[PDB]
């Protein structure tokens, strides 16, 4: 219910046995980020990625 | 009658030979009138993900509740130049064939927005269980044939061959009206041979998730949508596709298939639209019953090896209203069985045996603790379980009638327990199925590895699945979880006409 | 990093949510998709932000 | 509760293991006293055309809808010159039965009168569509099961030779609890080698044509029948009895067997007279449900082979009242296979698949025309067609695994496609399944031949049936089709008040 | 209203896949909160018998009906003197497995008490019939999974093998999702080498009687209750078992497996007492459905043997009351059976084929005179014989191709008859199906031998399940059969309402 | 050249009953017509009707 709600969304690092990582991550949360999410634009700040 | 303790009520009724005489009326079956089926080409196909966005016809349209996706395909294997040779070509008779079902497998997860509210399911891992039941044979056969669609029985591949049941054998050598192998599925092989094989065909998946259906019985559709889409994000992996068999390796072992490439070319949605007559008014707005599926997973670092027992505990979970059913098992994790693929290839379906589950509710503990795990497996297969007892607790020992050698044990599959929540957990006067809010439970529950050779990592799943009425308008997409209040279960007037088998038929 | 002003996607139906999924592609002419992949060396971040609508609209 | 959309009823109910208080009743079963039985012998038997009749005692006495005629045989085959070869027993363990169902697939046309209206159906053909259609495993195991009454799977028996579901194998062989293959089926051996061999038993076929019933469930028995008389007309060929299989007949088309008689003793026919209570009375005049049958067949010059496509074009016709039903399967041709045995004998009973169909009913055209051929397989099943997606449209890639050889396809079974004109096609407003009026009809479609092995011209075909109420009273037999006006049938209080499966049931 | 002989008025349904506006109530189901189960050793248990006693929790508990035991064993074999040499594992890969239901053929009699009053059948000969009749393949291959479960089919186990079909084989061979062989339960092994094995395991069994219930759906648990009981009188023999094959052993008729001997460690049965909710409440004394079956036998001395043909005579009975059902069938040799270790381990429980049969009710006789036996395979299978008809009267024709090996005949499970007294054999008026009292029956019938080695010696029982209500209150608890009065019967309004193969579903 | 078979009249909706009415299968024309000696050789006559 409260104003605003920020999240983080990390993915570490998985090598296959052949050294190859996917960038996607995927997760089920413990408990709901938000109420209800009639309400909400969401939007996103500061993402980055490896590009090496 | 009469003349028993209490005196009874008394009824005749006829024969089935003779009524003969019973108030008989005929009746008019009416629907109209147009009925048809649209192929809408898939825009923007990929490797990493299908979109179709489709938009019914004509005003009034009611939508049928079957939807499909046809995707014609293109793969290619290359042999892996060690332990050769490697005489015999690399595609072998009752050795391999498609993992079932393949797409459905294959998908990270599928999206589909009803008229602007998006409902979505995770269809890599809730359909090896879900798909277990609640099948019975008459259905089998039906609706679900066009996938690939026989299941995983053996622990291994590579002893189950050959049986006269070994999961992927040839058409021929399956028993008459049954369910037939995963060879059967008919697709052409443009080259087969040493170092090189390539093949080309058409397969058709199901959309899996409610409202859709995929068991035979048919319910009304969805009108009044204005705009209905799919969207269709790939797993990475994309050799999941294939299955294997242990053996072919054969004693290094590197499997003899050293790699692979799979390729798509457009594939077409298939949806129906009926229109309904003048005459017979449709209301503007109305309600239906939707489900949710959600799973809650956990990861480990013990393992068991190759036959050896454990515990686990689960992680805390909560969950926004006493589900419907709720499904309970362990499993090989899957943090491995990704990287190095041949494992990925070759490695079957099946779950470790749960030796006895014992689950804290809200407000107790240890419920089912004296439960034997043969009693867990009683309920339900009042539920729809549909597999044999045998599979269930996987091991068979088979004998070898010559001296001298060792017997020998397999493992078969196994146990996926559910436990219906009004039914077999006990719910806390004053509530019922449908109550909101906030509830939380964790499954705390031994098992054991039965496989005889690797050495399984385990993880432990949650398939929760949630009754809720979602009313579709136009353009509106209301949809409720908790529908019920606790004044109202408290105190709702009981009936003695319907009987829970009926409840038992709604879904799905 | 964002620099302003905030740039807004909606939201839809009223299912208290459960997954975070994300995907990291890079495209090339002719536009193929090939899924990024993460050097030994480095970890990859997002971050979100959910406003309520009321504050930013009448 | 209230707390959707629009806010709905409560009710609650009981979960099954307690109720545990709801008013019981004690329903004792009354059924009239002095059930019979006896088999009627046929009055003037002979080769050409045999014909029973009987008269139920009397007014009173209330007739069975199930009946059937067993009859005795013999046959005798002789190893023909100048094929041999000429080795082994003439028959062998894998290759050798009789055509599910024998005397059906013999039948010219089974008339039968009741009370004195003539109702009859023509059987040749008709059998093997309506075969495949209703039922299901169950119900298949039970009664079906005096005619060796296994279906044809294979597009040639050349190829299913040994698999543990070929459809003619022998007992042994066949998996638990299954359908069992067509050979099983018991008769004494007097005799048997090469040049001759001799057989003698007793086949049961249970007669058809409706009213009389074939699928388990009990309606009430015709009565108050005055007289009843069958009488049957058998092709002149009759050697289509016996069917045998490809493989053991030498190259060069020369084949073992040709040529051989059959003999008949004479055959009887059950049927089972039934007589009420002293108290509860049969009304004097009652309604039964009357279904009927109907053939349609157009053939032409073109031939396509070995797996070539085509379209065609059926014969246009008028319809006098919208059927119930209708069944669209194009099969090889009857002009040829009943010239010169050994093709015969030989030939399986399977259907060219469909690639796809185009329909018009009236005044409209393209009909299911974008339809694709996975989605009829879908509507069929529906209606309970039975048979898994692999076999309809079948083919399959079994394949090989020795350097170097090709790898085989085999051609497998066929489809038949079946629509509801109310579920399915669509009738205009006002108009209504049992309505009468001129609607025409004419079904454009494509087809490719699968079988590897010969050459098919194809003749195409259409079963129609209306649904109407006969009503007997001794000794009357109205019946009328289109029960059924256009006003009344436009007004239609429509009950929220019958499911539609139970109505699914009485079929047809 | 309109058109018939006589109108018969009209109501228009609505096509499934469109409803769309009908009361749509939301339902919520309700069960006592916490169901648990105790798990209860067993003090006083010895190889002679077993003894459980159990207190409730207390009343005011609901005891679910479905109950089972499961026990743990211990069994050594030893080889034979002197058709040795016995070269190669004493026992072998397909032959030799467990009998089924073991320890419900093993129990001479079983007795149970609920509350006071003692309801007891007897097991070892009733359970091979009554086992064929209520159960398709999702009966079959659910709760009954648990023991082994598959039929004897087969004659004489010298035939069998090697079979895909044969009765008892490991799990490799069999058709997907179908019933598994006996082999396939686990057996536990400790050693085996020609001279000797060892084996030990735990099996599950479930009490079979009534009410408690053995069979798919369930319905309202016993209460309120204070005492129950069981008492397993097992009987004297103890080697029937395990099952042996003959092909295996030649040929004096000396036995691999002679002798043996068998251990039992203390038993445990499993049961679960669910407590309703405090607010809904359950009467003081609820009244349930109430079934006992007894067997009445005979002994002949008349040899008949291999397949010669005769004729018999039951004897005079006099049944209280007239019974629900009735089943008949011959089965050979219970005396003749039991001495020899070698009788009592390689011989099956299939009953001769039944030529034809007549029957005498009180005061007629010739019931039935002229009705094929194959007329008494239609009734029934419905009364769900739940076989097919060729393996019914089972005789199997099987052909030998080469010169010269004559053709040879197998053996076969025969029919075991039933007729429920209403529907068949029909009625004096006044009389049906619960009424009291005296009764007189004799059954005559013609069996033939039908399988080939051994010369049966017969006797024929004939179970007969009567129908009543037995009302359970806390101090004791009370049944009448005949609940129903002659004049009672006579003159009860009857109903078009309820459906008569709903009574197919009450039991059992 | 005498072999036996059915026929489906097509529908035919009037308006007033007809006071009698005349049913008979014959030779279809066409044939009669194309090639002027099969056009003078073949009758008038009907097919017998059977039923």
């Amino acid at each position: 219910e409260p104003d605003t709600v920020y999240y983080d969304i990390l993915i570490p690092f998985k090598p296959n046995d052949q050294g190859f990582s996917p960038a996607i991550f995927q997760a089920q949360l413990t408990q709901p980020i938000v109420h209800n999410p009639s309400e909400y634009f969401l939007s996103v700040v500061r993402f980055s990625i490896p590009t090496q | 009658m009469s003349n028993s303790a209490i005196p009874l009520n008394v009824v005749a009724v006829q024969e089935p030979r003779l009524e003969l005489n019973n108030e008989r009326t005929w009746v008019v079956v009416k629907g109209g009138q147009q009925v048809t089926y649209y192929p809408f080409p898939s825009t923007s196909f990929s490797s990493n993900q299908f979109n179709f966005i489709c938009n019914p016809p004509s005003a009034q349209t009611v939508l049928d509740r079957l939807v499909f996706i046809q995707v014609p395909y293109d793969i290619t294997f290359t042999a892996n130049p060690s332990h050769a040779g490697i005489t015999e070509n690399l595609l072998q008779p009752g050795r391999d064939a498609f993992r079932a079902f393949p797409i459905s497998s294959i998908t990270n997860t599928l999206n589909a927005t009803i008229n602007g509210f998006p409902v979505n399911i995770e269809l890599a891992q809730i359909i090896h269980a879900l798909s277990r039941y609640h099948t019975p044979l008459k259905v089998k056969n039906g609706w679900m044939s066009m996938q690939p669609s026989f299941e995983d029985n053996y622990q291994s591949y590579r002893d189950a061959d050959g049986a006269n049941n070994n999961p992927l054998g040839v058409f021929t050598s399956a028993a008459g009206l049954s369910e037939l192998p995963r060879g059967s599925y008919t697709m052409n092989v443009v080259t087969n041979t040493t170092t090189t094989a390539r093949i080309t065909g058409v397969l058709y998946e199901q959309v899996f998730l409610p409202p859709f259906l995929w068991d035979g019985e048919q319910a009304g559709g969805l009108a009044n949508l204005t705009s209905l889409t799919f969207n269709w994000v790939l797993n990475n992996n994309l050799a999941r596709i294939w299955s294997h068999s242990d053996i072919t390796n054969d004693v290094s072992g590197n499997s003899t298939i050293g790699s692979m490439n799979i390729s798509f070319q457009q594939p077409s949605m298939y949806l129906g639209f009926v229109t309904p007559r003048l005459n017979i008014p449709i209301p503007p707005r109305i309600t239906y019953p939707y489900f949710k599926l959600s799973r809650y997973t956990t990861q480990f670092q013990n393992t068991l090896a190759p036959n050896a027992s454990s515990t686990f505990k689960s992680n805390v979970v909560q969950l926004d209203s006493i589900p419907r059913k709720l499904y309970l098992f362990v499993k090989q994790s899957d943090n491995v069985i990704y990287q190095n693929l041949n494992n990925q290839i070759t490695t079957p379906d099946v779950f470790l045996q749960i030796n006895n589950l014992n689950l804290t509710w809200n407000n107790q503990q240890g419920i089912l603790s004296g439960a034997s795990s043969q009693n867990l497996y009683d309920f339900s297969v009042q539920n729809g379980y549909n597999k044999t007892w045998s599979e269930f607790n996987g091991v068979t020992q088979q004998f070898n009638g010559v001296s001298g050698q060792p017997t020998k044990v397999i493992g078969l599959e196994g146990g996926i327990v559910c436990l219906e929540l009004g039914k077999d957990v006990g719910l806390r006067d004053d509530e019922a199925e449908g109550v909101i809010g906030n509830f939380n439970l964790q499954v705390q529950m031994t098992v054991t590895n039965t496989n005889q050779y690797v050495t399984v990592t385990p993880d432990m799943y949650i398939v929760a699945v949630y009754d809720g009425t979602l009313v579709i308008s136009n353009t509106s997409a209301m949809a409720s979880i908790g529908v019920a209040s606790k004044e109202e279960v408290l105190n709702a007037r009981i009936t003695h006409g319907v009987s829970y088998n009926e409840l038992q038929r709604i879904y799905g | 990093v964002a620099t302003g002003p905030w740039r807004l996607i909606d939201m839809f139906g009223s299912v208290p949510i459960y997954m975070v999924d994300l995907y990291v592609y890079w495209t090339d002419q002719t536009g193929g998709q090939y899924l990024i992949n993460i050097p030994p060396g480095r970890i990859l971040t997002c971050k979100l932000v959910f406003i309520k609508k009321s504050l930013s609209k009448y």
